């Protein structure tokens, strides 16, 4: 929602 | 579920279109050889039938809607947002789009027996004048493609993609594409 | 659009 | 216009907070040396003001170029560079001082000046090292697990390799006398394998 964790 | 891409052997020579771009160090190429656009065709239909009538997870295969034709096509899964929304790689295109859960669907096994067809290239022999392709370089090297079936030479297969040769056949008068942008102060010599 | 180009 | 990343020697010691993640290949870290953390707040700061000021400024995309960028997640200007130019005239920047990538519109970009471009970049791109998927991409689970790992913590880093695009770290969290290295929790989790 911030700086959220992406999943890569 | 496994997959494989289109294979090569070094030096060969293959016609190409273009099918996705982003600079002359990236961009996807359709290979016609092996009635690759023909099958490719025959299994869009048979998945936009499939996907008329899936759990996300990183690299895994499956159908994805298009919005841009809104058509359904193989993709592996790229990212996992946030929101929910995932990052999908058009495996016969290149290109990479967010869709919604509803745009996803299971992919069946005999939908990965033709290989994967959107190939990664990058011209050989020429960089960046600084470090990164400036617009005015793509954007020339679109031009010299738009519209085209190209010559392309495979001078060197990486497991991530190939270093290709491209010359426009159009004419009697062959023209090396990386010459272009050389000649025209776009891109420096590499190698 | 579509398909297009995507300066990288 | 010219800027430099954080920069290392090998086998330097130094206290991170992870401030972006992808995976344990790819991850951001603030290295907490040379009063970094509150270098970032003041020019940030002074970034607020000048961003703020009406008019804008008339930005010049071009990939690769320094730019202000307006974050939504927050509603503050911060310094990125232009990683992409899409064809609806919206443009993807790199904030350079955290690691993640948004797409902004036009009036979302303003001209960075040099005076703001003197701290380096502080959003350094890391791995863990001595580790490898157990297929070929890394698993939501591998990556919910380090985070788990890392989430409010701040840890030391080892800086074990030194590339061009990033650097290679062994993770030691030392909030308690037992020491813990990341790598050995995802190891033995069976979430990642050994590598090298």
């Amino acid at each position: 929602a911030g700086r959220g964790l992406v999943f890569r | 579920l496994e997959w494989t891409w289109v294979e090569f052997t070094v030096d060969e020579t293959v016609d190409v279109v273009v099918c996705m771009m982003y600079s002359p160090g990236e961009f996807y190429c359709h290979f016609l050889k092996d009635d690759a656009l023909e099958k490719l065709d025959d299994l869009n239909q048979s998945l936009a039938d499939y996907c008329a009538q899936f759990k996300a997870e990183i690299g895994r295969p499956c159908c994805a809607f298009f919005s841009g034709d809104g058509n359904w096509y193989r993709a592996l899964v790229k990212e996992i947002l946030p929101s929910g929304n995932v990052k999908v790689h058009f495996v016969d295109y290149g290109n990479v789009e967010e869709v919604t859960t509803d745009q996803l669907q299971a992919i069946l096994p005999q939908f990965l027996l033709l290989p994967f067809q959107g190939m990664q290239c990058w011209l050989v022999d020429i960089q960046p004048p600084n470090k990164h392709w400036t617009k005015e370089a793509t954007a020339r090297f679109q031009a010299c493609v738009v519209g085209l079936k190209l010559q392309a030479r495979v001078v060197e297969i990486t497991a991530n993609g190939v270093g290709v040769e491209l010359t426009d056949l159009s004419t009697p008068y062959p023209k090396i594409i990386s010459d272009v942008l050389i000649r025209e102060q776009l891109v420096l010599r590499c190698g």
